[PDB]
C-alpha cells in the first residue's frame, strides 16, 4: 500500500551533437591543422574566394534574411506540427548548421584561449541555477533561455547567493557562467558565403565568464594523445572505406596521405595492416583493398570509437603547444593539461588551488588559477596582571580584551601592540572563502552594464 | 497515410435502444448511418452484425434489400471427415476473413435501391436506417439477472457489453473496425429507477410520458470507432469524484463504501498520465462501472471503464489494495492510448498495446518504487522468454502465413490464443522498454505527445476523415515520429525485436588470467533451439572488483567466443578499505571467501535486461553470495536466490538467512529466499545443526520475547513484515526429514500459529494471512502409505492429517457462518482438500467440488473448484467428470467461468497426445471437433479456447485415436 | 564539399545604423539595393554604401573570441561559426582592443595579458635566407654603440 521499496539503501544519491558533429566530418573537424592555422585557432581570418560570385571584385548588394528566416523557422515548426508538436531534433544535414535560421545568440569569451572550446557543430544546453532564498521565495527570476534548476549544491567553485539566478553554459566540455547583455545599436551580423552577403540582426550576447573544465586536455605525446591520434586516423580510415564504391572497398594511400600530411606513412601503414591489403599488379593496382574477412565496423562503432570532447581537447593541446613553442615553467603551468589536471583533481577533492596565481587568465585579481597545490618574554611576565590591564588601557585596546582578565592573552596581545594550531580546517577554509570571493568579483565584473572609459 | 478498404466513409452513427425487456432477456432499437460513397457505382453496402435479427432496412427512406449469411457460425460443413486442426485453422481464418471489416467485407449485404444510383455516382449522402432486435442474446451483451423476487431494480439486474477488440458487431450493426471513426448520438429508453452508462457526454435525460421510463441521451463528437462504445445499463448507485468532477463512478446497489475507499485513489493517477504526456484528458467525461460476472476484470472503452465488482474491497483489506490499483492505472492508460489514438490496421497493434503498457510500468515506477519496477519487469521477461522457447515465438507486426509454427492465424485478433494475446502485449511493452534504452525517456515522452497532439488536433475538425485519420497510428507514422524528434532510426531494434519473433539465450563462463591481469569471458548462444534467434549486436557486462563496479560494452559477432575485458587492483585487500559498489556508497565485505589471486567479486551479463534474452551464467558460489548480499540491485538478487539452489553449502545457508534478517532489504527478495532456504534445508539434511530452518528466525522476529512459541497479536500495520511473516510458514512447511516426511516440529509450530491468532487490536483483515496458514498446513502434506490399497478411513488415518483435517474442518464451517473477503479461507481449504484426496489421505470422491462449483457460488470459489474436478478427472481418467466438464463449458451462465474451464483443461489436460488413455474415443475427438466448429460461434475466446484443447489433446495432425 | 561559413560583425554609425536596421527589420529586397559592401584589394580596407552613400571601413581584428548558436527550442544551442573580426566603418591599426560587451573594455589592455606577442618569425626566416644567399657570415653579441 505504500513505497517499501528501500531505495535509499539501493540508490543512495545528454548532450546530442549534430550528425556532423558526432560523425567528425571533415570540415567541422580537421584532420591536420598547421602552425599559421594552430596560431589562427577559433580565430579564422576572412578568406578571398577565388571562385564564386564574390571572388569578383566590386561592391555586392547584402540580402536581408526574414522570409528566408521564416520559411526555415517555420519549416522546423511545421516538421514540428507535423509530427505533432515537442522539442524534436533538427540538425541532421551540415545545411542545417547555417546562421541563415533559426534563432541566433551570440556568446563572447572572457578568456583569451580558453583551456577547452566547442568546434562548429557541438551542442551545448543554458542552465539557470537558483538558490531559492531562505524559507519563502518567490520563485527563479523567469529567464528568456534555458531551463531553471535549484542549485543546493554550487556547481563552481564559490556558493550562490540566496534568491540569485545563475545562467550558464553546461555541456560534456566545460560548465562556465555566462551573463546575457543586450547588443550594441550599431552592430548586425554579416554572414558571408561564396554566393553574397548576407545580414541578421542579433540582440542577445552573452559573456562567458571562466571556464569550469569536466574534460581533461591530455598533454603533448602522453597514452592519451598518441591514442587519440591513433584512434582518429583509424576513424578516418574506416570512413573512406565507407565511402567507397567499389565492391572490394578499395582507397588509395595519398587521400590519407593529403588528410594527415604530419603522419609518417609508417603509422598509416601499421593503421591499413590490418583491416586492408596492397594490390600491386592486376585489377585494383595501387589501391588498398578490404580483406575480405573483415567486417567493417557499423556506423555506431565507428561514433564509438572517437568522442568529439576528445577531439577538441586534442586541438586545445595541439593549439597549446604551438603557443607555448612560439612564446620560447609559469607558462607550462598556465598550458590546460596542467590546469585541467588541477581543477577536475580538486573537484574530486584530491587537492586545493591556489586561486590567486599566475595561472590566472585575467592577468589581475579578477578570476581563479587552477594549479594544484597540496591540501597540508621575562619582563612581559612580570608585567604582574594588573599594569598589562592598564597599559592595554593605555595602548587603546578595546574593553572586551581588557575585561576578559585572561592574563596569558592579555600578555600576548600588549607583545603583539608593542610590535605593530592545525593546517587542515584553517587553510582549507581560507582557501574556501578567496574562491568564493574570485568568483563573485568575475560575477559582478560580468554583471556590470557601466560604460568603461578608453 | 490511410486509405480506407471500405468503399464508403462513415460520418456520424444513431444509435438508439428500446425495450430493455430483462425479464425475457431481449432488446429492440435501431441505428442509423450516415455514409458518403468514395467510389460511384457504390451498389452493395457491407455492415457487421451478429445476433440480431434484422427487421427492414431503408436506405434513404427508400425500401431496400438486405442478404445475411455469417460463415463463422459452422466453420466446417458437418459432413465432411477431416478431423485435423490445420484444416480448421485455415478454414477459421478464412472464415473471419470473409466477415472482416478491415477487407471490404462484412456479413450484412445492403442492395442500394435503383433510383439512388444518380445519387451515388455523384457523390452524395446516403442515410441508411435499419431497425433491428436481439432476441436472446448469446455473449453479444450480457444480462445478469438475480433471482430475487421483485422489481428489477430492486433484485439488482443490469446488462453490459462484454467481448474484446472488435464485438460491438455482436449488439448493434455497425462497421466494427478501429479505422472506421465517426461521431456518435447514443440514446437509451430505460427504465425510471435505472440509470444506462455509455460513451460520451449526457446531454439531457427525458421522462416518457407515463414517467415509468427515461430516455438517455449521449452525444460523442470525438470521433471513435464503433468497437469502442459500450453500455452499462443498470440500478447503479452514482457517486461524484469529490477531486476530479467530470468523473463518475457507478457501483452496483449497497456497494457504495467499498466503492468510495476504491475509487479514491484514480485522480492521482489522472494527474500522473497528464503530467508525464503533456496532453489533458482528450474525454469530456470519464465513468468507472462495476459490474457482476464480468468478462474480463478490467475493459477500457471510449470514455468509459468496466470493471467487475470483485476489485472493490474496504479500508481495512491490504493485499488487495495494490492490483485494483493497478487494474485502474491500466485502464486508464488504455483510455489514453488505445481508445483515442486508434490502430491503422491489424499490424501496428504492437504499438498501442507497448505504448499502453510502457506507461503503466512508468506510472508503477512512480507509485510503487523503481525496485517494483524492476522486479516486474524481470517477471514479465521470464514470462516471455518462457512462453517463446515453449512454443516457437510472439511475432510484433507480421506482414501479410508470417508465422507457420503456431496452430493459429495470426492475421485477426479473433483466431488468436489467449495465451498469445497475453504474450503479446506483454512483448509489445518490453520492445518499447528498449526502444526509451535505445532513445531516452524525454524523447520518448515526446514522441507520445506528438502523437496526442496531432490526435488531438485531428479530433476537433468536422471535415470527414479528411483530417480524423490522424487519430489513427501505424507503424510507419511511430517510426517516423521517432525519427523527428530524435534524429536516430531504430531500424535495425526494429528489424530484430519486432520483425522477427524470437529471444536470445546467453551461457557465459569467465577464467580471470592472473598474468596478464585480464578476465576472459566466454559467451556462446543456443541459436538452434525452436524459439531463439542469433544476437550480433553490443552487449553491456557489469563486474565488481575490489576497486569497485566497472561497466564494459563487448561486441558479439558471430564468430565470436572469447571477450578479454581488462581488471583492476587488489589494493583493498591489502588496506581494509570499503569497497564501492554500484552506487556511490561502499561497504565492508568479509573477502575470506574471495579468491587470493583475482580482484573480481561478481559479473553480470547484461545487468540492464536492455535485450530480450535468458542468461546462463556460471560464477562460483561465493560470487553468488556476495552478489545476494551486497548487490543494490534487486534482479541480481534474485538471480543470485535462484542460482545459489544449486549450492547447499552453509556460507549460501549464511547468505540467505542475512538476507532474510536484513530489513532495508527489498521484500520480495526476502520472500524468495525462504523458498530458497527451505530447498537448501531440504537438500543438506544430516548435515542441519539446530533447529529447522526458519523457526527461531521467526520467533525472533515475529513472536514474544517472553513466550517463544505464543505468536504476537496481530499488527499488520508495517506491510512489508507482514508479508514476510504470511509467506514464512508457507516456506517453512516445505522442510523434510531423512525419511521424506514433513517434521513434527514444523507442523506443531504452524498449528500453534493457527491457534494463538489474535486479530482483535489490528486495523487491517486477517483473511490473507489465514489463508496462506492453511496454504502451509496443505504444503505439509506427504503421500500416505497405503498397504493392499487400503480404503483410507478415518480409522486409518494419519495422526498427523487428523489434525491438519480437524483445522481445514473448522476453518470451512466458520467460512460458512462468518465469511472472508473473497472467501479466501474457502479457496484455501478446497486446495487443501484436493492436496489431500490427491495423497492417500482423504477419499477421492469430487463431490465436494463439484457442489462448490454450482452457478450459486462465488467466481473464485467456483474457479477453485472447478481446477478441482479437472485434477481429479486427470489423475482418476474420469469419464463422467470430463463430461460434466465439457457440458459445463457447454452451458453455464458465466462466460468467464467458460473460458477458465477450457484455460484449466488446456494447462492440466486429461491426456496429452502422447498417452494412450481409455479417454480417447472418437466419440470424444467428435465432441470436441463440435465444439470447436459450432456450440462456441458466440465467444471469439471459448473457440480460441477449444482450438488450444483440441491442439494440446489430439496434435496438429489428425488425431491417432480414430477408428 | 561543404565550406564552414565566414560570419563578421558589422558596425555603422548610428543614424545609419538606424536607418540599416529599419530597412532589415522591414525585409523587404529594397534594402539588397540600398546596402553594398566593396572589400578592397588590401584586405582591411573597405567602403559600405548605405543608400548609395560611401563609408568608410576597416576590418579589425576582436580580441575575443565570439561564437554564433542557433537554437530551435531555447534550450539546446548549437555552434554555427566563430567571429573574430568587425568591419567597422565610419598591423597595430587593424586590431581592435575593446570588446562588443560593455563589461569587455580595454580587455586587452587590462583583462588580457599580452602573450599574443612572441613577424619576427617572418624576419628570423628573411635573415636565415640572406645569410643562405650569402658567403662568409660574421656575428657577434654587441655592447653600446
Amino acid at each position: 500500500p505504500w513505497n517499501l521499496s528501500n531505495d535509499e539503501y539501493y540508490y543512495p544519491k545528454i548532450i546530442q551533437h549534430s550528425i556532423p558533429a558526432v560523425e567528425l566530418r571533415q570540415p567541422f573537424f580537421p584532420t591536420h591543422m598547421g602552425p599559421i592555422k594552430l596560431r589562427q585557432f577559433h580565430r579564422p581570418p576572412l578568406k578571398k574566394y577565388s571562385f564564386g560570385a564574390l571572388s569578383q571584385p566590386g561592391p555586392h548588394s547584402v540580402q536581408p534574411l526574414l522570409k528566408h528566416i521564416k520559411k526555415k523557422a517555420k519549416m522546423r515548426e511545421q516538421e514540428r506540427q507535423a509530427s505533432g508538436g515537442g522539442e524534436m531534433f533538427f540538425m541532421r544535414t551540415p545545411q542545417d548548421l547555417t546562421g541563415k535560421d533559426g534563432d541566433l545568440i551570440l556568446a563572447e569569451y572572457s578568456e583569451e584561449n580558453g583551456p577547452l572550446m566547442m568546434q562548429v557543430g557541438m551542442a551545448t544546453k543554458i542552465k539557470n541555477y537558483y538558490k531559492r532564498k531562505p524559507g519563502k521565495d518567490p520563485g527563479a527570476p523567469d529567464c528568456k533561455y534555458g531551463e531553471t534548476v535549484y542549485c543546493h549544491t554550487s556547481p563552481f567553485l564559490g556558493s550562490l547567493h540566496p534568491g540569485q539566478l545563475l545562467q550558464a553554459f553546461e555541456n560534456n566540455l566545460f560548465r562556465a557562467p555566462i551573463y546575457l547583455h543586450k547588443m550594441p545599436e550599431t552592430d548586425f551580423l554579416i554572414i558571408r558565403t561564396r554566393q553574397g552577403y548576407y545580414i541578421r540582426e542579433l540582440v542577445d550576447i552573452f559573456v562567458v565568464g571562466q571556464q569550469c573544465p569536466l574534460f581533461e586536455v591530455p598533454g603533448p605525446n602522453s597514452k592519451r594523445a598518441n591514442t587519440h591520434i591513433r584512434d582518429f586516423l583509424q576513424v578516418f580510415i574506416y570512413r573512406l572505406f565507407w565511402k567507397s564504391k567499389d565492391r572490394p572497398r578499395r582507397i588509395r594511400m595519398e587521400d590519407i596521405k593529403k588528410a594527415f600530411p604530419s603522419h609518417s606513412e609508417s603509422s598509416i601503414r601499421k593503421r591499413l595492416k590490418l583491416c586492408a591489403d596492397f594490390k600491386r599488379t592486376g585489377m585494383d593496382s595501387n589501391w588498398w583493398v578490404l580483406k575480405s574477412d573483415f567486417r567493417l565496423p557499423t556506423e555506431e562503432e565507428i561514433r564509438a570509437m572517437v568522442s568529439p570532447e576528445q577531439c577538441c581537447a586534442y586541438y586545445s593541446m595541439i593549439a597549446a603547444e604551438q603557443r607555448l613553442k612560439d612564446a620560447g615553467d609559469d607558462e607550462v603551468r598556465t598550458a590546460p593539461w596542467n590546469t585541467t589536471r588541477a581543477f577536475i583533481a580538486a573537484m574530486k577533492g584530491k587537492c586545493l588551488l591556489e586561486v590567486t596565481g599566475v595561472a590566472d587568465p585575467t592577468g589581475c585579481g579578477e578570476g581563479f588559477s587552477y594549479v594544484k597545490i597540496p591540501n597540508k618574554d621575562a619582563d612581559l611576565r612580570r608585567l604582574s596582571l594588573k599594569n598589562a590591564k592598564q597599559l592595554l588601557r593605555k595602548f587603546g585596546v578595546p574593553e572586551e580584551e581588557i575585561k576578559k582578565l585572561s592574563r596569558w592573552e592579555v600578555i600576548d596581545v600588549v607583545r603583539t601592540m608593542s610590535t605593530e594550531r592545525f593546517s587542515v580546517a584553517e587553510h582549507q577554509e581560507r582557501y574556501k572563502e578567496e574562491c568564493q570571493r574570485i568568483f563573485d568579483l568575475q560575477n559582478k565584473v560580468l554583471s556590470s552594464t557601466e560604460v568603461l572609459s578608453t | 497515410g490511410f486509405e480506407s478498404p471500405r468503399p464508403y466513409k462513415l460520418t456520424h452513427q444513431v444509435v438508439c435502444i428500446n425495450n430493455i425487456n430483462f425479464q425475457r432477456k431481449s432488446v429492440v432499437g435501431f441505428v442509423e448511418l450516415t455514409i458518403f460513397p468514395t467510389v460511384a457505382n457504390l451498389n452493395r453496402i457491407k455492415l457487421n452484425s451478429k445476433q440480431c435479427r434484422i427487421y427492414r432496412v431503408r436506405i434513404n427512406d427508400l425500401e431496400a434489400a438486405f442478404i445475411y449469411n455469417d460463415p463463422t457460425l459452422e466453420v466446417c460443413h458437418s459432413e465432411s471427415k477431416q478431423r485435423n486442426l490445420n484444416y480448421f485453422s485455415n478454414a477459421y481464418a478464412a472464415a473471419v476473413s470473409a466477415v472482416d471489416p478491415d477487407a471490404g467485407n462484412g456479413e450484412l449485404c445492403i442492395k442500394v435501391p435503383s433510383e439512388l444510383w444518380k445519387h451515388v455516382d455523384e457523390l452524395k449522402v446516403l442515410k441508411i436506417h435499419i431497425n433491428f432486435s436481439l432476441d436472446q442474446p448469446k455473449g453479444g451483451l450480457h444480462f445478469v439477472v438475480p433471482s430475487v423476487e421483485g422489481s428489477m431494480a430492486e433484485r439488482g439486474a443490469h446488462v453490459f457489453s462484454c467481448g474484446y477488440q472488435n464485438s460491438t458487431r455482436f449488439w448493434f450493426p455497425c462497421v466494427d473496425s478501429y479505422s472506421e471513426l465517426c461521431t456518435w448520438k447514443l440514446e437509451f429508453t430505460v427504465d425510471a429507477a435505472m440509470v444506462a452508462v455509455s460513451n460520451g457526454d449526457l446531454v439531457e435525460t427525458v421522462y416518457t410520458h407515463d414517467m415509468r421510463k427515461k430516455t438517455f441521451h449521449y452525444m460523442l463528437t470525438i470521433p471513435t470507432a464503433a468497437s469502442n462504445i459500450s453500455l452499462a445499463i443498470g440500478p447503479f448507485e452514482i457517486l461524484v469524484d469529490p477531486y476530479m468532477h467530470e468523473v463518475t463512478h457507478f457501483c452496483l446497489p449497497q456497494l457504495l463504501p467499498l466503492l468510495k475507499h476504491t475509487t479514491s485513489y484514480l485522480h492521482e493517477v489522472f494527474e500522473f498520465y497528464e503530467e508525464i504526456l503533456t496532453c489533458r484528458y482528450p474525454y469530456s467525461c470519464f465513468k468507472t462501472v462495476f459490474i457482476d460476472e464480468a468478462y474480463v476484470e478490467v475493459a477500457a472503452y471510449a470514455s468509459m471503464s468496466i470493471f467487475s465488482t470483485n476489485l472493490l474491497h474496504s479500508a481495512m483489506i491490504i493485499d488487495e489494495t495494490p492490483l485494483t490499483r493497478r487494474c485502474l492505472a491500466q485502464s486508464l492508460a488504455q483510455q489514453f492510448f488505445g481508445c483515442f489514438i486508434s490502430r491503422m490496421s491489424w499490424s501496428d497493434e504492437w504499438v498501442l498495446k507497448g505504448i499502453s503498457g510502457y506507461i503503466y510500468g512508468l506510472w508503477m515506477k512512480k507509485t510503487f518504487g523503481v525496485n517494483e519496477y524492476r522486479h516486474w519487469i524481470k517477471e514479465e521477461l521470464d514470462k516471455i522468454v518462457a512462453y517463446e522457447l515453449k512454443t516457437g515465438g510472439v511475432l510484433l507486426h507480421p506482414i501479410f502465413n508470417p508465422a507457420s509454427h503456431l496452430h493459429f492465424s495470426i492475421k485477426h485478433p479473433h483466431t488468436l490464443s489467449w495465451e498469445y494475446y497475453s504474450m503479446f502485449q506483454c512483448k509489445a511493452h518490453l520492445v518499447m522498454r528498449l526502444i526509451e534504452n535505445r532513445i531516452s525517456m524525454e524523447f520518448m515522452l515526446q514522441v507520445f505527445n506528438k502523437l496526442l497532439s496531432l490526435a488531438s488536433t485531428a479530433s476537433s475538425q468536422k471535415f470527414q476523415s479528411h483530417m480524423w485519420s490522424q487519430m489513427l497510428v501505424s507503424t510507419s507514422g511511430f517510426l517516423k515520429s521517432i525519427s523527428n524528434v530524435s534524429g536516430k532510426d531504430i531500424q535495425p531494434l526494429i528489424k530484430q525485436w519486432v520483425d522477427q519473433s524470437g529471444v536470445v539465450k546467453f551461457y557465459g563462463s569467465f577464467a580471470f588470467n592472473r598474468k596478464r591481469n585480464v578476465l576472459e569471458l566466454e559467451i556462446k548462444q543456443d541459436y538452434t533451439s525452436p524459439g531463439t534467434q542469433k544476437y550480433v549486436g553490443p552487449l553491456k557486462v557489469t563486474v565488481q572488483e575490489l576497486d569497485g563496479s566497472f561497466n564494459h560494452t563487448l561486441q558479439i559477432e558471430e564468430n565470436s567466443l572469447k571477450h578479454d575485458i581488462p581488471c583492476h587492483s587488489k589494493s583493498r585487500r591489502n588496506k581494509k578499505k570499503k569497497i564501492p559498489l554500484m552506487n556511490g556508497e561502499e561497504v565492508d565485505m568479509d573477502l575470506s571467501a574471495m579468491d587470493a589471486d583475482s580482484p573480481l567479486l561478481w559479473i553480470r551479463i547484461d545487468p540492464d535486461m536492455s535485450v530480450l534474452r535468458k542468461v546462463e551464467f556460471e560464477q562460483a558460489d561465493f560470487m553468488w553470495q556476495y552478489q545476494l548480499r551486497y548487490e543494490r540491485d534487486v534482479v541480481a538478487q534474485q538471480e543470485s536466490i535462484l542460482a545459489l539452489e544449486k549450492f547447499p553449502t552453509p556460507a549460501s545457508r549464511l547468505a540467505l538467512t542475512d538476507i532474510l534478517e536484513q530489513e532495508q532489504c527489498f521484500y520480495r527478495v526476502r520472500m524468495s529466499a525462504c523458498f530458497c532456504l527451505a530447498k537448501i534445508a531440504n537438500s543438506m539434511v544430516s548435515t542441519w545443526t539446530g533447529p529447522p530452518a526458519m523457526k527461531s528466525l521467526f520467533t525472533r522476529m515475529f513472536c514474544c520475547k517472553s513466550c517463544p512459541n505464543i505468536v504476537k497479536t496481530n499488527n499488520f500495520m508495517s506491510f512489508q513484515s507482514y508479508f514476510l511473516q504470511k509467506t514464512m510458514p508457507v516456506a517453512m512447511a516445505l522442510l523434510r526429514d531423512v525419511h521424506n516426511l514433513c517434521p513434527k516440529e514444523v507442523l506443531t509450530f504452524i498449528l500453534d500459529l493457527i491457534k494463538y491468532n489474535d486479530n482483535r487490536k489490528n486495523k487491517f483483515s486477517d483473511n490473507y494471512y489465514r489463508a496462506e496458514m492453511i496454504d502451509a498446513l496443505a504444503n505439509s502434506v506427504t503421500p500416505a502409505v497405503s498397504v493392499n490399497n487400503e480404503v483410507r478411513t478415518l480409522d486409518n488415518l494419519n495422526p498427523d492429517v487428523r489434525l491438519i483435517l480437524e483445522e481445514i474442518t473448522r476453518f470451512l464451517n466458520m467460512e460458512k457462518l462468518l465469511p472472508s473477503y473473497r472467501h479466501t479461507i474457502t479457496v484455501s481449504c478446497l486446495r487443501a482438500i484436493r492436496v489431500l484426496q490427491k495423497n492417500g489421505h482423504v477419499p477421492s470422491d469430487p463431490a465436494l467440488f463439484k457442489s462448490y462449483a454450482e452457478y450459486g457460488h462465488f467466481v473464485d470459489i467456483r474457479i477453485a473448484a472447478l481446477e478441482a474436478v479437472v485434477d481429479y478427472t486427470k489423475v482418476d481418467r474420469s469419464y463422467e467428470e470430463l463430461q460434466w466438464l465439457l457440458n459445463m463449458i457447454q452451458n453455464d451462465p458465466v462466460p468467464y467461468v467458460r473460458h477458465k474451464i477450457l484455460n484449466m483443461l488446456t494447462k492440466n489436460p486429461p491426456f496429452t497426445k502422447n498417452m494412450e488413455s481409455p479417454l480417447c474415443n472418437e466419440a470424444l475427438v467428435d465432441q470436441l471437433w463440435k465444439l470447436m466448429n459450432s456450440g462456441t460461434s458466440h465467444d471469439w475466446r471459448l473457440r480460441c479456447g477449444a482450438v488450444d484443447l483440441y491442439f494440446t489433446l489430439f496434435g496438429l495432425s489428425r488425431p491417432s485415436c480414430l477408428p | 564539399p561543404h565550406e564552414l561559413e565566414s560570419q563578421f560583425i558589422l558596425r555603422l554609425p548610428p543614424e545609419y545604423a538606424s536607418t540599416v536596421r529599419r530597412a532589415v527589420q522591414s525585409g523587404h529586397v529594397n534594402l539588397k539595393d540600398r546596402l553594398t559592401i566593396e572589400l578592397h584589394p588590401d584586405g582591411r580596407h573597405g567602403i559600405v554604401r548605405v543608400d548609395r552613400v560611401p563609408l568608410a571601413s576597416k576590418l579589425v581584428d576582436l580580441p575575443c573570441v565570439m561564437e554564433s548558436l542557433k537554437t530551435i527550442d531555447k534550450k539546446t544551442f548549437y555552434k554555427t561559426a566563430d567571429i573574430c573580426q568587425m568591419l567597422v566603418s565610419t598591423e597595430k591599426k587593424f586590431i581592435w582592443n575593446h570588446g562588443i560587451t560593455l563589461p569587455l573594455k580595454n580587455v586587452r589592455k587590462r583583462r588580457f595579458r599580452k602573450t599574443a606577442k612572441k613577424d619576427v618569425e617572418k624576419e628570423v626566416k628573411r635573415l636565415l635566407s640572406t645569410d643562405a644567399e650569402a658567403v662568409s657570415t660574421r656575428w657577434e653579441i654587441i655592447a653600446e654603440d
